[PDB]
């Protein structure tokens, strides 16, 4: 009575028809409980460390400066040249410059030969 | 000239002996003297420029930066306290005279005859920079930005002196009018090309172009207010300023090896719009935001119409108080927070309720807003760019849109719609932010009611 | 994905269908008394295999259910105006200002009003009076070496307040 | 000394000044010169700006 | 758009809205009453009873909560939660 | 004021409405209380600050230059001929673009004085307009951003010598 | 006239009192909104008079002064054009605006920050006014990117909501679409006709214009609301209600079509261009009007009305008719601002709720609302004969009786069923179903100001249609003569359509719960548009600013190929040429193979 | 402050010890840490998440930060900037993606077709062109003072 809805990169596949959710073995059961435990310890430490009343700054979380560290400082180490780093390196840095140059280099060549025909309608171009 | 000069100089001892509670008011009040001081220069009529000496004169490019300099000094030096204040005195007077002999070779600098004279104060208007963003770089990779800094302008502006020497032993003497009055056509030896390319390369670098852009990012996240301010605002524009009084001689070649730099500026200008719209790190955005704006500005000077080289003066003007307003106001949530990411400092509608008054007015001024310069400068480089081609509209057009958005974004992603409330240290905005802003946006707005002074020497 | 349990249930699980697919009905049908019928026989077709003893039936007409549902759902499924992707989404969020604010003001205001903040630096005085021993006691003193939950226990020891309250309690009042 | 001396001065220093690039007088130059070439006959703007009396064409 | 709410007006709509119900009497219809002991309806029209409960308040409550209400007195406490209900 | 002779007007054409009516006339009443209420004080202090500033006379200069000679009377090198040449050259070249300006002031009044018939008694306005053009176009137009004098003379000796060419072409 | 020109100006001038004087102000005045609300009056009472003085005889008139950087051969002043379009529509958008002035002294009684509100609002009406007044197009411009940043501030009013600051974001994107098609049109103009001013444009038809019309179709489609660009509609329905009600009632939503209006003279010939206009304008009108069946908020389904009256217009520029299109104008400003403003007393009388499921019956809770909601709705497709009836009627007999694209034709009468069925759908639904909305009643419009407001417009919307139309100067020939069956078909079709949604009624009564046929879901979702567009080109752009741009481009091929190639370079070489041990034979051995490979191989002797 | 070992150089290799320490590093499952693998394109070692994250993570959690689903220690999935909603929204659709574009690609190539021939077929109400005065409205056309007449004349019919 449905297609099954078939998922993309876009469409979120949601909640209930996983259909994962449904085949339930033991260690679904051990990494939910686990996943629980991580998130439990780590708002018991944020809420410690979040209404004290002599803490005065912020509470510096080590997720996002490892997030921003990891984003922007900790991309050049590490790297190797790979096929497909400098195959895609050279197609989308070089590739559209060149063509734009060629382009505008056809667009430059067809108006100077024009105006050197003469025949163009710069009978008033004062603003150059 | 020289009534311009030497109080310059004679602002340095004054620093020295003033003692604690004592160099502040006798740096900006006579700082701010100079400012009148150069506000009386605006003479220039007609016929020429103005010869203040055998050694100096003004062409009316000159003008308006050179103003724009000694506005922007004080402004500066009030802006360069709270994160040096609790240093010490000795260190404190050193900085100050750093910045006063930095505004002398800019004076130096822009009141140029000779292109010599203008190459050695190219590099003691370098020297400072250098210095102040080393000596405060307040992050880990302040070497790193030195380094790439002094060695990319120096290397990129190495073989223009060479060039520069062979003009003078081959057609006499460099006063610009001299320059000019005697310059024959050169044709399309390659010697010629070389020649070109070394004078346009080296002004290439200190643009920058696209392909030697990342100069640019270390040297303003990893620096501080002041050496930023001077860096973006004065030190771009004067590179600007050199290539637009050297792009009188070699005209006949520039036609035929002008291709590829337009190629690159135009793809580049479009990249860098977009590399500015996703990255963390808010105080870089505004340094990609300025890649962008003088990508536009070498558009505008190679290609060479009157309407583009007045485009191309109210763009440099207006971009400069827009840089340096921005950088002001990012150095303002950096004193907040201490972190200098984006997505961190969130809310601030609430809180600071005019703060965000000025955040708008700076990002509707980035947004070129209608009555603005930046839009009367965006707006007849892209007449004389579609003069010059019936195609690149799609460039400056697409440039147009991404720069709204990533502007935008800038105003709506760190001031707008929740604090984290997790902050609970930020303190309510002083008078000296709100006066430093104020410095920033009056003369702007007074530029935009009435603009005829701005725009160049083909006026 | 909740603070509670590393999962929901499979009873819940079918509960959360039931109200989903409840709601969509209402989505669905207006005149209310239609809806009524709609939701009786619903109520019928749940009732029919409620008592299967067997477990793998029950979830394979649980995912039969879910294809059935998605089928058979709305385009504006009728959220209400005060949920998240309805018509508020904190709407008055224009004047939901935290309160570490209000005591950054001139003392000219603070005599403005001056039994608030009087009463507001009695508040902290409260909260700081019994921060460090019993709150950073109570929350070092029970658990395992991993916390492994997302709950916290109260203070029922003898007196004062449970636990890491402040920004619970300090909350907007969702309509100023 | 930044605003009571600097602001309202120099929006008055900038607002008027003499005629910057010599606007308004080349306005009413060009007013009288074209009363002048409209009240002799002549045509306005006459074409070839240097005198072809005084050019000499380089030869074949 | 702020009419007050009070506690003896959320108890006295939230039983109006039980007492229309139509499989529970109105003889033994206790605030301090079990859904599960003594009114003896299931868990189905319980949740019938949330939803009711969400769709005249004009909120969802979630399903952490929805297993564990059972009793009209901390349905009461529970919407006083939501709307922070002192004037 | 200015010289009418340098801006012409078309001679002034108005009729007087003459109702035929009987409701009558409010705008005549409004247009006179309008008069009344307005025109009057501002003719007096018109008046009192005409008499505030005849008290004195200050007297503005048009400036006037002389006729330094041309730059095909200059030598070699040598700019102290050439300076003299091109500043008066440059200021032929403000001065003519102004000459443009008037033109273009006169064909917008044309536009909008003689109403939506466009091609009646502005014609002979256009001609001398793509006259004066057509000499802009054939002399000031295709030289650029760093015109000096030079290449100027350039454009004039390289358009002369095709026309030369061209006419000898032709015969 | 000494009059003319002075009222004029001072109907430009009475809007720059109160911003200046709340910025010089700093006691804050209680009767601010009083205050805004009688200098509004004042500016009305001041443009009543010479749009009748020029409708009396004529005089047509412009004014020009302040010309600032007169640079190079062209010059541009402040300066704007009295004639009929910037003459006589003033009067509408201000006495818009006053009743919006009424409906948001009540609607926003209970914030503090009311004062920025009716700057904002007062600072986004002068400049639409400054944007309809001019013909110095440089001030065109000006009026457009202003009335563009005053509508996402005005969207984006309620901060928090990251849906409000997402809708925001699309309409100012959509906006900048509009500014690069405006400026090639600009670009086009000043390299071609040495200005850019709207009489040299006139005075001078040139013959090939197809770039700068595709750069006004590019302009129009980006600030109006049409399609391919239209989906910042819903978009802007975000925000608030009086916001919204100005936005897109008269304000800010014909700006797009009022400049392809503004140059008729260039759009006469082209029928390349008036085939592009007409055919855009017949895709926009089915478009809106296929999406508009199946919606339950209210304020998207008058969005989205509006864009099909938006695309009637476009139409009505295809054929050769501006003036209809300006006749259209007014009455849809009076109709939708009217339209609005009954919806949002009604939201705020329930609560703000806003939905049409859980609004059901609301007829005779109080029953000025529902009649003035019925009175809206039945001028909507035009009750013969109303203000509706002219505007409409006229404008699809006029394309009936004209050289057409014979499809367009098709879509204007596919739009305007449609446009009934809703309209029919909307009235049942809202008022005189069963009433289906939560219990403590609060209902109240006992108030002066709404019904000043509400009485106001609906005496607006019932006479002005016909006042206007009236006493037009004729400015094209009608053409009054149509066969038969092409006049009945507008009342035709329109009480079709009201039977057909009162069959769908009476079969919304029954009750079988029937299934979605995917051309319910593509009316209702949107259909495919927002979705597809708003989550394929943002993750596009960013999948490439990431990989190639950021990561990829500039940083670590860049940092490779200039520093790092030199850097090792350097540092090999240095770490070959200085890494020598220290003996003694090594260093004579260098010396004597230097003296012999500098003696003989390669000789400096010779 | 901030330890150095809490940066991180390096891809998986090899498996017991580096594995270990990115799931003591980044607070993660042990085996669902996933490096991206190494194609030398930068990215360090950060982890692959879902990847879509955003329109899911349903939103009475009551966690950390309102308007961000954080909970203050995930490892954050690295395109972050992309996902802040806001930004880019991927809900699961109520129909497909699929069925999206083609239906969408399909009516509006449907109706450029039927503008193509509405545009070859206009219509006309049968009337031939209008009966200007003067030779086709002549003289107050562009110009043209006394260069030609234009004699052209209509005949009553
Ligand atoms: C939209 C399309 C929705 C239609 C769904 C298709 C119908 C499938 C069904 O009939 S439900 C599938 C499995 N049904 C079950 O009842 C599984 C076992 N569940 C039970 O026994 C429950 O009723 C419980 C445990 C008694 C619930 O107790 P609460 O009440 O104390």
């Amino acid at each position: 009575s449905f297609p099954k809805y078939e998922p993309s990169r876009l469409a979120s596949l949601p909640t209930t028809l996983d259909p994962a959710e449904y085949d339930i073995s033991s260690e679904t059961r051990k990494a939910q409980a686990e996943r629980l435990a991580i998130r439990s310890r780590l708002k018991r430490e944020y809420q410690l460390q979040y209404n004290d009343p002599s803490r005065r700054g912020v509470v510096e979380d080590p997720a996002l400066i490892r997030w921003t560290c990891a984003r922007s400082a900790n991309v050049y180490p590490n790297f190797r040249p790979n096929t497909k780093t400098s195959l895609l390196g050279a197609l989308f840095g070089i590739g559209p410059l060149i063509f734009w140059y060629y382009v505008f280099k056809t667009d430059r060549d067809r108006k100077e030969k024009l105006i050197q025909e003469g025949k163009l309608d710069r009978t008033f171009n004062i603003s150059y | 000239m020289l009534k311009y000069i030497i109080p310059t100089m004679m602002l340095m001892p004054l620093t020295w002996l003033s003692k604690n509670s004592m160099i502040w008011i006798n740096t900006t009040l006579h700082s701010l003297l100079i400012s009148l001081t150069s506000l009386l220069l605006l003479n220039q009529f007609g016929d020429n420029s103005l010869n203040f000496s055998l050694t100096f004169f003004s062409d009316s490019l000159s003008t308006p930066l050179l103003i724009l300099t000694m506005w922007l000094l004080p402004l500066m030096l009030m802006a360069s306290q709270h994160h040096l204040s609790k240093e010490n005195l000795a260190r404190k007077k050193l900085f100050i005279s750093m910045l006063i002999l930095l505004q002398l070779f800019l004076i130096m600098t822009f009141t140029a005859t000779e292109l010599i004279f203008f190459y050695i104060m190219f590099e003691a208007t370098l020297v400072p920079t250098l210095i102040i963003i080393t000596r405060w770089g307040n992050q880990t990779e302040r070497l790193n930005a030195g380094l790439y800094f002094l060695f990319y302008t120096l290397a990129g502006s190495l073989p223009l002196l060479v060039a520069l020497i062979y003009i003078q032993n081959t057609m006499g003497s460099l006063n610009f009018l001299i320059l000019q009055y005697w310059v024959q056509p050169m044709p399309n030896s390659w010697s010629n090309t070389f020649m070109w390319l070394a004078c346009m390369m080296a002004f290439m670098v200190k643009m920058p172009l696209y392909g030697l852009h990342l100069w640019l990012p270390k040297a303003h996240v990893e620096a501080p207010i002041a050496g930023s301010m001077v860096l973006a605002a004065i030190l771009l524009k004067l590179g600007g300023y050199g290539m637009m009084r050297i792009t009188l001689l070699l005209n006949p070649i520039t036609d035929f090896m002008a291709y590829p730099f337009i190629m690159l500026s135009l793809w580049g200008m479009i990249m860098t719009s977009s590399i500015c719209l996703r990255q963390t790190d808010l105080k870089s955005l505004i340094a990609y935001s300025s890649v962008s704006h003088m990508a536009l500005v070498i558009v505008a000077i190679l290609i060479q119409t009157p309407w583009s080289y007045m485009g191309a003066t109210a763009l440099m003007i207006a971009h400069g108080l827009t840089s340096s307003m921005l950088f002001c106001l990012a150095n303002s949530n950096y004193e907040r927070v201490h972190s200098r990411t984006m997505i961190l400092a969130r809310g601030l509608q609430t809180l600071l309720p005019l703060m965000a008054a000025w955040w708008l007015l700076a990002s509707l001024t980035n947004l070129a807003l209608p009555p603005s310069i930046n839009l009367i400068g965006e707006l007849f480089v892209v007449m004389s760019t579609f003069s010059w081609s019936n195609i690149t509209i799609i460039l400056m057009g697409l440039n147009m849109v991404i720069t709204a958005l990533y502007s935008l974004y800038m105003l709506i992603t760190t001031q707008r719609g929740k604090h984290t409330h997790h902050i609970n240290n930020i303190l309510p905005s002083f008078t000296r932010e709100n006066a430093l802003m104020s410095l920033h946006m009056l003369p702007l707005l007074l530029l935009s009611l009435n603009p005829k002074i701005i725009l160049g020497p083909l006026y | 994905f909740l603070p509670s349990a590393a999962y929901l249930t499979h009873q819940q699980k079918v509960l959360q269908l039931y109200k989903r697919a409840l709601r969509h009905l209402e989505s669905r049908c207006v005149h209310r008394d239609k809806y009524r019928y709609f939701a009786c026989l619903l109520r019928a077709r749940f009732d029919e295999h409620k008592n299967e003893k067997d477990m793998v039936k029950a979830t394979q007409l649980l995912r039969e259910a879910e294809k059935e549902f998605w089928h058979g759902q709305h385009p504006q499924p009728y959220i209400f105006p005060e949920s998240p992707g309805g018509t508020s989404y904190e709407r008055y969020e224009c004047y939901k200002v935290p309160e570490w604010c209000l005591d950054d003001w001139h003392p000219s205001e603070k005599a403005m009003y001056p039994d608030y903040f009087a009463k507001r630096e009695q508040w902290k005085k409260l909260r700081r009076e019994s921060w460090e021993r019993e709150v950073k006691q109570l929350q070092e003193e029970t658990p395992v070496g991993g916390p492994r939950t997302e709950a916290l226990p109260p203070a029922r020891k003898q007196g004062d307040l449970p636990p890491l309250w402040w920004h619970i309690v300090t909350r907007p009042r969702e309509r100023p | 000394f930044g605003f009571s001396i600097v602001l309202v001065l120099g929006s008055t220093f900038v607002a008027y000044l003499p005629d910057y690039r010599m606007q308004e007088w080349a306005r009413r130059e060009a007013e009288r010169l074209v009363k002048y070439r409209e009240a002799h006959g002549l045509p306005l703007m006459e074409s070839n700006c240097f005198d072809p009396s005084k050019i000499q064409l380089p030869e074949d | 758009d702020a009419p007050p709410l009070t506690l003896e007006g959320i108890k006295d709509r939230v039983l109006y809205v039980l007492k229309l119900y139509d499989k529970i009497d109105p003889e033994k219809l206790s605030v301090n009453s079990h859904f599960m002991k003594d009114l003896g309806l299931d868990s189905l029209d319980q949740v019938e009873i949330i939803m009711a409960m969400e769709d005249e308040f004009g909120f969802e409550i979630p399903d952490i909560d929805a297993e564990k209400l059972m009793c009209p007195q901390e349905i009461v406490d529970y919407i006083a939660d939501k709307k922070d209900v002192y004037e | 004021s200015w010289d009418k002779d340098v801006y012409p007007e078309p001679p002034r054409r108005t009729p007087a409405p003459s109702p035929q009516t009987s409701l009558p006339n409010p705008i005549t009443y409004l247009t006179k209380a309008f008069d009344l209420l307005v025109d009057r004080p501002v003719t007096l202090v018109r008046e009192f600050i005409e008499r505030q500033h005849a008290k004195n006379k200050y007297y503005y200069y048009h400036r006037e230059f002389r006729r330094v000679p041309d730059i095909t009377e200059c030598h070699e090198k040598d700019v102290l001929c050439m300076f003299e040449a091109e500043m008066q050259w440059k200021r032929d070249y403000k001065v003519d673009q102004e000459i443009v300006n008037i033109i273009q002031e006169r064909l917008k009044a044309c536009q909008q004085r003689e109403g939506e018939s466009h091609r009646q008694n502005c014609a002979k306005e256009l001609q001398q307009f793509t006259q004066v053009v057509k000499a802009y176009q054939d002399r000031y137009h295709d030289l650029g951003a760093h015109y000096s004098a030079r290449k100027c003379l350039a454009k004039q000796k390289q358009r002369m010598l095709a026309e030369r060419k061209a006419t000898k072409e032709a015969a | 006239m000494n009059l003319f020109s002075s009222l004029t100006l001072v109907t430009l001038i009475l809007l720059t009192m109160p911003i200046a004087a709340i910025n010089f102000n700093t006691h804050k005045f209680t009767n601010y909104p009083l205050y805004v609300k009688t200098t509004i009056s004042c500016a009305f009472i001041t443009s009543m008079i010479p749009t009748m003085m020029f409708i009396h005889t004529g005089q047509e008139m412009i004014i020009s002064n302040w010309h600032w950087l007169t640079i190079q051969t062209l010059k541009l002043s402040l300066s704007f054009k009295m004639d009929f379009f910037s003459m006589m529509f003033v009067p509408v958008a201000l006495f818009v605006t006053w009743s919006i002035m009424e409906f948001s002294m009540w609607y926003m009684h209970s914030d503090p920050n009311i004062n920025q509100f009716f700057k904002y609002l007062l600072l986004f009406l002068i400049t639409m006014l400054i944007l309809v007044t001019a013909n110095n197009l440089f001030q065109l411009f000006i009026g457009w990117e202003g009335v563009g940043i005053m509508s996402f501030l005005l969207i984006g009013w309620w901060y928090g909501r990251t849906d409000a600051n997402t809708a925001a974001l699309q309409a100012i994107l959509y906006n900048r679409i509009g500014d690069i098609g405006f400026i090639l049109a600009m670009a086009w103009f000043l390299i071609n006709l040495n200005t850019w001013d709207l009489q040299q444009i006139f005075m001078l038809n040139p013959n090939d214009s197809n770039l700068p019309l595709m750069g006004l179709i590019l302009a129009a489609t980006g600030k109006s609301a049409q399609f391919g660009l239209h989906p910042w509609l819903p978009s802007a329905m975000e925000g608030p209600t009086p916001v919204s009600a100005l936005l897109h009632s008269s304000t800010m939503v014909v700006a797009g079509i009022f400049l392809l209006i503004r140059f008729y003279p260039l759009t006469e010939n082209n029928k390349f261009g008036q085939s592009i206009m007409l055919c855009l304008g017949a895709m926009t009108t089915l478009f809106t009007a296929m999406c508009a069946l199946t919606q339950n908020d209210i304020k998207k389904i008058i969005a989205f009305s509006t864009s099909s009256q938006l695309g009637l217009m476009m139409v009505t520029i295809g054929i050769n008719q501006p003036h209809l299109a300006f006749l259209h104008i007014c009455t849809h400003a009076f109709f939708k601002a009217m339209l609005f403003m009954c919806s949002g007393s009604i939201i705020h009388s329930l609560n703000d709720e806003q939905d049409i499921r859980k609004m059901g019956g609301l007829f005779k809770a109080m029953p000025f609302t529902t009649t003035a909601l019925i009175i809206g709705s039945l001028a909507l497709t035009g009750m013969p004969f109303l203000t509706g009836f002219y505007s409409k009627d006229l404008i699809i007999e006029s394309a009936n009786t004209s050289y057409t694209n014979a499809w367009a034709l098709l879509m204007t009468l596919v739009a305007t069923s449609f446009t009934a069925i809703y309209s029919t759908r909307i009235i049942f639904f809202a008022l005189l179903g069963q009433p289906r909305f939560p219990t403590l009643i609060n209902i109240n419009e006992n108030n002066p100001f709404l019904i000043n407001s509400i009485k106001r417009l609906l005496i607006g919307s019932l006479f002005a249609g016909f006042i206007i139309s009236n006493n037009i100067p004729p400015m094209t020939i009608p053409q009054m003569t149509m066969p038969h069956y092409l006049k009945m078909t507008a009342l035709t079709v329109t009480i079709l359509g009201f039977i057909l949604a009162l069959e769908i009624s009476n079969t919304t009564h029954y009750l079988k719960f029937n299934y979605p046929s995917n051309t319910f879901k593509f009316s209702n979702l949107l259909g495919y548009y927002p979705t597809i567009m708003h989550r394929l080109t943002p993750y596009m752009n960013l999948t490439m600013s990431q990989k190639s741009a950021s990561s990829l481009l500039d940083l670590i091929w860049l940092e490779t190929i200039l520093p790092k190639t030199i850097s090792l370079a350097q540092m090999k070489m240095s770490t070959t040429i200085t890494s020598q041990k220290g003996l003694i034979k090594l260093y004579f051995l260098s010396f004597l193979i230097t003296i012999l490979i500098s003696t003989t191989l390669l000789n400096f002797h010779e | 402050s901030h330890i150095t070992k809490d940066m991180l150089p390096g891809p998986y290799p090899k498996t017991p010890e580096e594995r270990a320490a990115a799931a003591k590093k980044y607070n993660m499952r042990v085996e669902d840490y996933e490096p991206y693998p190494d194609d030398g394109m930068g990215y360090g070692d950060y982890p692959k998440l879902p990847d879509r994250s955003q329109q899911e993570r349903d939103p009475w959690y009551d966690w950390d930060h309102p308007d961000l689903r954080l909970n203050w220690g995930e490892p954050m999935h690295w395109d972050l900037d992309m996902y802040i909603r806001n930004r880019v929204d991927t809900s699961p659709t109520p129909v497909n993606w699929n069925l999206m574009c083609k239906h969408l690609f399909g009516f509006v190539a449907f109706m450029l077709f039927m503008f193509w021939v509405g545009e070859t077929y206009p219509t006309y109400q049968p009337v031939g062109p209008k009966q200007y005065p003067y030779n086709n409205l002549y003289l107050e056309r562009g110009g043209d003072p006394n260069k030609e007449p234009e004699p052209v004349v209509h005949y009553e019919i």
